[PDB]
């Protein structure tokens, strides 16, 4: 399969999230995700084929993973917008009131702002702390998709948010929307892990 | 929130 930030991947033929950005570990090919999305050894799955398994996570507490690939993927320094893509160019952390957008196999790729780092999501499972949030929306399914600004600075995961009954936050102001995401640079250092990037 |  070719990974690309934003598509959609499956865990153990039940849930679905989407793939945050491709990365290597020495010779190793995988994926940066949500840690909520898999436990180790699950299987990821892009369309109907096996494509690899969760290395390790982290959730609550925080909220981050990466999948391994096997030698077939092809990783692709692009995260998915429509039918065009977005290139990755590097991990410069943007600040609060910087634009930013996201991708993911649920609502697309929105965009909006940041407006705060360092918040805690009270998840049921417990709670995850420094996670950083804008104003794009999200919906279920979007998580573990990119967050990136259009200069390509990947900002990081997407991890959750105050979905509406519609399973989205898309229908209701942006000013009343929190979209939370887990930062990459602490998963980079703590997997070992170097951006594919173009 | 939730996670996603």
């Amino acid at each position: 399969a070719n990974i690309v930030g934003g598509i959609e991947y499956s865990i153990n033929n039940a849930s679905l999230c989407s793939v945050g950005f491709s990365v290597t570990r020495g010779a190793t090919k995988g994926f940066v995700t949500a840690g909520h999305c898999g436990t180790v050894n699950a299987t990821a799955r892009i369309g109907g084929a096996v494509v690899g398994t969760f290395a390790a996570r982290v959730f609550p507490g925080n909220d981050r993973a990466w999948v391994s690939l096997t030698s077939a993927q092809t990783l692709l320094p692009r995260v998915a917008n429509g039918s065009s893509f977005v290139t990755v160019r590097g991990s410069t952390e943007a600040a609060v009131g910087a634009a930013v957008c996201r991708s993911g196999r649920t609502t697309g790729y929105q965009c909006g702002t940041i407006t705060a780092k360092n918040v805690t999501a009270n998840y049921a499972e417990g709670a995850v702390r420094g996670l950083t949030q804008g104003n794009a929306c999200m919906g279920r399914g979007d998580s573990g998709g990119s967050w990136i600004t259009s200069a390509g600075q990947a900002q990081g995961v997407a991890s959750g948010g105050n979905v509406q009954s519609n399973g989205n936050n898309c229908g209701i102001p942006a000013s009343q929307r929190s979209s939370l995401f887990e930062r990459l640079q602490p998963i980079l250092s703590q997997y070992g892990l170097s951006l594919v990037t173009g | 929130a939730a996670p996603l």
